[PDB]
C-alpha cells in the first residue's frame, strides 16, 4: 500500500514561508498519478493548494498562485510545498495526497491522503494568560483565559472538586497570534449567593498558575 | 468555481440520508466524495460519480444530474457520523464543497441556551474588550453564530469554536468578539444570534 | 520529400495521437509511410476501417499536405475540448487525438448536429471521422446525454449511418470502451455531410492528396 | 541577394554578436543546430527573405529577458547573447510556467527558431531557471515536440561547460506555434518570412 | 546598490562560522568572496557563488539564495581570522560588501570599559571643544561606537580609531567628537554608546 | 602566474591629482580580462573606482565619475588611474586588479590583486600638539589629550616614568584636517586623589615640544 507523510515546521512567523515535504512510500513519484497539497484551517473546509507531475508540470490555486511553489525530488521520492508571505489566514492543517486521472474526462480523485500536519502562523512567543471573570446576571458563570501562547491551557474549578455542569471550550487562535478559551459551569440561581466559585487556570509552557474567584 | 453544500443534516439510525452538492453545470463533471472524522484524514467513499473504492461498504452510493450531485447512505450507522465533502475539477483547479455534517440521531433533540457576556470591568482597565457568547446543551452539534453591532453584521474580530461534546453528551460551542475599549463604547448595543435547527436565539448587551 | 514515420503508425499520426514521438518541421510532403512495426497505433483503443487500403493509397502519392477544414471553435452548441481520456495523455493530463474532435454534451443538452463541408480545393481531400462505443448506459448519458443516438455521413459516393454499440470490453490503456474510425476521399466540388445527436468524433483537419 | 562572410547560416539567423563557404564561427555558445543541412537546402530556393518580430522581448513581464548572457558571446568586452533569440532566466526567485502562442497571419511562410539550454550541473540549473526538473513543449498543427534538458558537464568550448540545442520549423499561414516551458527555454523574438 | 554584511562574527577554533551578505534579489547574481588580512591585499576564496580557486582549502564554501549570500568556514583555523568581503555587479558598477570581521576565539571574552571626558576648561578657552571616549580591555577586537546629542544620533565631528592590541592582548579603541564651544553648550546632554557582542554600554556628560 | 604592481607618489596636496600606474606581469593586457582600480581608506571597506578594457572602453563608479579617469597602454602592458580634485577623504590604499567574466551572467571576479599602495592626501606640515587635562569626576580615571600634531609619533609618560602601572597610551587618530591626535589615560584609586600628584609628559620631537601637565580634580 502507498503511504504519504507530511513533515515541516509547525510554527511560522508572519510574512514568512511555509515549507513542507511529503514522503512517499510504497510507490514511485514517477507515475501516471499527480501529487497535490490540500490545507484545512481548524473547523473549516478543505482547500486545494496545487499539484505537480513528475515531469515538472504544475497547476496551482489561482488565489495562491502569487506565493506558492511546488517541487519534486525523484531521487528521494518526495515532493514539497513552499508558501511565502504567510498571514494568520494561512494557519491550517496541511495534507498531501495522490491524484489519479479518470478514464474519461478532466479531473480526478484524491487517494490516499497523508496524516496531515498543523502549521500555525503566529509571531507570538511563550506568554502567560490573563484571566477575567465571566460573572452571571439557573445561571451560567465562567472564566475567560485570554492572550496566552502556546497551547495548551487546563482549567479546573475549586481544585477539581467542582466537575458537574462544567464545560471547558476549545481554544481559539486570534488574529493577534495569541490563543484564547473559556471554561464555564452552569449552576442553579439560588446557589449563587450561597456558594463560592474559583477557576484554576494552568499554563505549563510558561509555568503560570492563576486562581480566579468569580463573584456576583 | 463554487461548490455549495448544506451545512448540516439529521438522520435516524437505520434510515437513509442524502447529501447534495450543487454547482454550475455540475452534471458534466465527475464528482467525488470524502468522509472525514474529527482529527482524521479525509476518506474516499465515492469517486467518478458512482464508483466505490475497495473496503467501502455497499450502503454508500452516489449520483449526478443537472447541477446537483447526491451522496446516498442507506441503513446509516453510528460509524457513518462524520463530515462529508464533494469534489470536482474546473479550469486547471480542483474544487471542494463547503462540507456537510451528518448526524445520526442517537438522542432526543435539545435546544441551545445562549449566554452573552459583555467585557469584564477588569479587562476594560487592561485596555481590552472581549464579548463572549457561550452556547451549550444542544443536539445535534450543529450551529451558526452571527454577530451584530447595532443590528449590523460583524465579521472583523470574530472567532468561533467548533461544537464540542459536553459531559452529558450534549454539544457546546463558543464565539468571541474582540474589540478595543473605543470600539466597544462607540455602539449602543451588540447582539449574538445563534441558529440551531431553523430556530434562532439571540442575546444582547449594552455598555452601561 | 517523403514522410518516414518512427514509432507512430499511420492511423495514429493521421488522427493526431498525442503519444507519438516525432519531430516534424516541413509541412510539405510527397508521400507517407510507417515503420514495419509501429510502437503505438491508437491511444484510445478501437478499430480503423479499411486501414490496409488507406496505407496503400498514401504510398503512391505525389503530394501530401495537411489542412484545417472545420475549426474546433465552430462548435458553438457543443463542447469540443472538455472531452478527453487518460489513454491519450498530454503533459500528464487527459487529452485526445489532435486532428479530430471528441464532442460531448454542453450543459444538460446535446443538440442534433447538422454540419457540411465542401471541398473547395483543387486536390482530393482525405477526411477522417469516428464513433465512440461507450462502456455502459451510464457513460452514454454522462457524455452525450441522449440515450439512443446515431451518426450520419453522406457524400455523392458514400452513404453511412452508425449506431454506437454500448458494451463493457476488456481494458486497453485503461479504457473499457472503443472507438471506430472511418475515412473517405472527398473529390473537388464534392461535399460531405454530417448528422449526429451523440457519440460523434468530428474531423478538424483533413489531408490534401495528389 | 545576401552573401555572407565568416559568419555561418545558423550564426546569422540566430544573431551571433560578432556576426553582422567556411565559417570561422558556427555557434558562439557551444551546441548543435538540428536539421542544419536541410535548412540550408530550404534557404536555397527562396525568392524573398525578410525578418520579422513575432514575440517582443518586453512581453516577458514575469521573466528576466536581458540578464541572461554568456562570455561565449561577447560584445564590446562584456557578455552578451544571440540577438534574434531570447535567453529567458528567472526573475527574482521565481520562474513561472510559460504559456505563449503566436499565430502566423501573414501570407508567407514563417521560419521560426527556438532552443534549449543543457546546463553544466544541477547548481547551475537552479541558478538560471530556479526549477529543478523542467521541460519545453513546442506545438503546431504539424509539429509536436517535448524537450528535457540534459544536465551534464562537457568539455569547455568557448569557455562553456554547457551546451545549447537549436530547432526550427516552417509555420504555414493561419497556423499557430505554441510554447510551454518552466525552464531552459531559449525563446524566439524574430522569425523570417520566406517565399519559394 | 548596497551589499550588507554584519560588522563582526566570532567562532571557536574547529567550529563553523557563517558570514552573511544581503542585497536586493541577490539570488539572481553571482557572488564572490575575498579574504583580507591586516596589511595585505584581498584574496579570492569563493567566486561564482560556490567555486573555489586552486590553492584554497576545501573547508571554504559558499551559497546563495533569496536575498542573502553566505560564506561558510568549517573546522576554522587561526589563520582564517581576517576581514571578509562579498561582491556582486549591478548596473555597470561592481559593488563590495561593507565587510565582516571574523575572530577565531583564542582567549576568554572580555567586556569593554568606557570612559567619557567632557571638554576641559582649558580647551574651551582656546575656543575649541573635544569630547573623548576611551574604550579598552575587550575581546574580541570588534566595536561599534555611537554618539548621541540629546538622544539624537551624531555623525558630524565624529572620528574613531580602529581596534588595536594592548600588551595584555586585549584590544583598545578611542573616539573623538570635535565641537565648537557654541555647539557644546547648545545641547543639554551627550552620550558615548559602545556596542560589543550585542551589549551596549554608554557614558554621559553634561555642559555646566 | 600573473602579477600586478601599483606605483605612484603617495603624497598629494588637496585639490591636486592622484596619479597611479599598474604594471602587469605574467600576462598581456590585450586579453578578455578587464582591468580595475579599487581603493580602501584605513580601517574601512573596499570601494570600486572603475575599470578598463584593452580597447579603451571604461566603466566608472558614478560617485567618482566627475573626477576620475582610467587609461591603458597595450604596448607597455600597463593601465593607469587619474583622480583629480582630491580631498582628505581620498587618503587610502589603492589596489589594481584583474577582472574575469563569468561563463554565464553579468559581473565577474577579481584575481589577482596588486600589493596596493598608500596615497596620503593632506596639506599638513610639521606641527606641535596642544595638551589638555582629562580630569576625573573604587578607582578613578584621568588622562591627557594630545591634539593636532604632525607627524608621528608622540610619546607620553606619567610622573617622568615613575608611574607605569595602570597606564595606557592609546594609538593616534587621523583627523579630517590631516593632523594626528591621541590620549593617554591612567587608572588610579579614587582615595589617592588629592594626596597624590599626577603629571603627564607629552613629547613631540619633530616640533621640539616638551609639555608637562598636571591633571587636577
Ligand atoms: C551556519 O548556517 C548553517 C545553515 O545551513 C544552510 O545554509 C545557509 C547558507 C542558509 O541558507 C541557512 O538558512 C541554511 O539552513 C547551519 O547549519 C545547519 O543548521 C540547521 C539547523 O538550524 C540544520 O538543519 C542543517 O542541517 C545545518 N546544515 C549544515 C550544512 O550543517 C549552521 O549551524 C550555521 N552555523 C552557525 C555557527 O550559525
Amino acid at each position: 500500500q502507498v503511504q504519504l507523510q507530511e513533515s515541516g515546521p509547525g510554527l511560522v512567523k508572519p510574512s514568512g514561508t511555509v515549507s513542507l515535504t511529503c514522503a512517499v512510500s510504497g510507490g514511485s513519484i514517477s507515475s501516471s498519478y499527480w501529487w497535490s497539497w490540500v490545507r484545512q484551517p481548524p473547523g473549516k473546509g478543505l482547500e486545494w493548494i496545487g499539484e505537480i507531475y513528475h515531469s515538472g508540470n504544475t497547476n496551482y490555486n489561482p488565489s495562491l498562485k502569487s506565493r506558492v511553489t511546488i517541487s519534486v525530488d525523484k531521487s528521494k521520492n518526495l515532493f514539497s510545498l513552499k508558501l511565502s508571505s504567510v498571514t494568520a489566514a494561512d494557519t491550517a492543517v496541511y495534507y498531501c495526497a495522490r491524484v489519479a486521472l479518470f478514464d474519461i474526462l478532466t479531473g480526478g480523485w484524491f487517494d490516499p491522503w497523508g496524516q496531515g500536519t498543523l502549521v500555525t502562523v503566529s509571531s507570538a512567543s511563550t506568554k502567560g494568560p490573563s484571566v477575567f471573570p465571566l460573572a452571571p446576571s439557573t445561571a451560567a458563570l465562567g472564566c475567560l483565559v485570554k492572550d496566552y501562547f502556546p497551547e495548551p491551557v487546563t482549567v479546573s474549578w475549586n481544585s477539581g472538586a467542582l466537575t458537574s455542569g462544567v464545560h471547558t471550550f476549545p481554544a481559539v487562535l486570534q488574529s493577534s497570534g495569541l490563543y484564547s478559551l473559556s471554561s464555564v459551569v452552569t449552576v442553579p440561581s439560588s446557589s449563587l449567593g450561597t456558594q463560592t466559585y474559583i477557576c484554576n487556570v494552568n499554563h505549563k509552557p510558561s509555568n503560570t498558575k492563576v486562581d480566579k474567584r468569580v463573584e456576583l | 468555481y463554487e461548490l455549495t453544500q448544506p451545512p448540516s443534516v439529521s438522520v435516524s439510525p437505520g434510515q437513509t440520508v442524502n447529501i447534495t452538492c450543487s454547482g454550475d453545470t455540475l452534471g458534466d463533471k465527475y464528482v467525488c466524495w470524502y468522509q472525514q472524522k474529527p482529527g482524521q484524514s479525509p476518506v474516499l467513499v465515492i469517486y467518478q460519480d458512482t464508483k466505490r473504492p475497495s473496503g467501502i461498504p455497499e450502503r454508500f452510493s452516489g449520483s449526478n444530474s443537472g447541477d446537483t450531485a447526491t451522496l446516498t447512505v442507506s441503513g446509516t450507522q453510528a460509524m457513518d457520523e462524520a463530515d462529508y465533502y464533494c469534489q470536482a475539477w474546473d479550469s486547471s483547479s480542483f474544487v471542494f464543497g463547503t462540507g456537510t455534517k451528518v448526524t445520526v440521531l442517537g438522542q432526543p433533540k435539545a435546544n441551545p441556551t445562549v449566554t452573552l457576556f459583555p467585557p469584564s470591568s477588569e479587562e476594560l482597565q487592561a485596555n481590552k474588550a472581549t464579548l463572549v457568547c457561550l452556547i451549550s446543551d444542544f443536539y445535534p452539534g450543529a450551529v451558526t453564530v452571527a454577530w451584530k453591532a447595532d443590528g449590523s453584521p460583524v465579521k472583523a474580530g470574530v472567532e468561533t469554536t467548533k461544537p464540542s461534546k459536553q459531559s452529558n453528551n450534549k454539544y457546546a460551542a463558543s464565539s468571541y468578539l474582540s474589540l478595543t475599549p473605543e470600539q466597544w463604547k462607540s455602539h449602543r448595543s451588540y447582539s449574538c444570534q445563534v441558529t440551531h435547527e431553523g430556530s434562532t436565539v439571540e442575546k444582547t448587551v449594552a455598555p452601561t | 520529400k517523403p514522410l518516414i514515420l518512427r514509432d507512430c503508425s499511420v492511423a495514429g499520426w493521421l488522427l493526431g495521437n498525442p503519444m507519438c514521438d516525432e519531430f516534424i518541421n516541413v509541412p510539405e510532403w510527397s508521400y507517407i509511410v510507417e515503420k514495419a512495426n509501429p510502437v503505438n497505433d491508437l491511444c484510445y483503443p478501437g478499430d480503423f476501417n479499411d486501414y490496409e487500403e488507406l496505407k496503400h493509397l498514401l504510398s503512391r502519392i505525389n503530394h501530401f499536405e495537411k489542412i484545417q477544414i472545420i475549426p474546433k471553435s465552430s462548435w458553438s452548441s457543443h463542447e469540443a475540448s472538455l472531452g478527453v481520456s487518460s489513454a491519450c495523455p498530454y503533459q500528464g493530463k487527459s487529452s485526445f487525438f489532435r486532428n479530430v474532435v471528441w464532442l460531448i454534451k454542453k450543459n444538460s443538452t446535446y443538440p442534433t448536429i447538422k454540419r457540411s463541408y465542401n471541398n473547395t480545393n483543387q486536390e482530393d481531400l482525405l477526411v477522417l471521422w469516428g464513433i465512440h462505443h461507450p462502456n455502459d448506459a451510464a457513460e452514454q448519458t454522462k457524455l452525450y446525454q441522449n440515450p439512443t443516438t446515431y451518426i450520419s455521413v453522406g457524400t455523392s459516393t458514400l452513404n453511412q449511418r452508425l449506431v454506437p454499440r454500448i458494451a463493457t470490453r476488456s481494458k486497453v490503456n485503461g479504457q473499457s470502451g472503443r472507438m471506430e474510425f472511418f475515412w473517405t476521399i472527398l473529390k473537388p466540388n464534392d461535399a460531405i455531410n454530417f448528422e449526429s445527436n451523440g457519440n460523434f468524433i468530428a474531423p478538424e483537419y483533413a489531408y490534401k492528396i495528389v
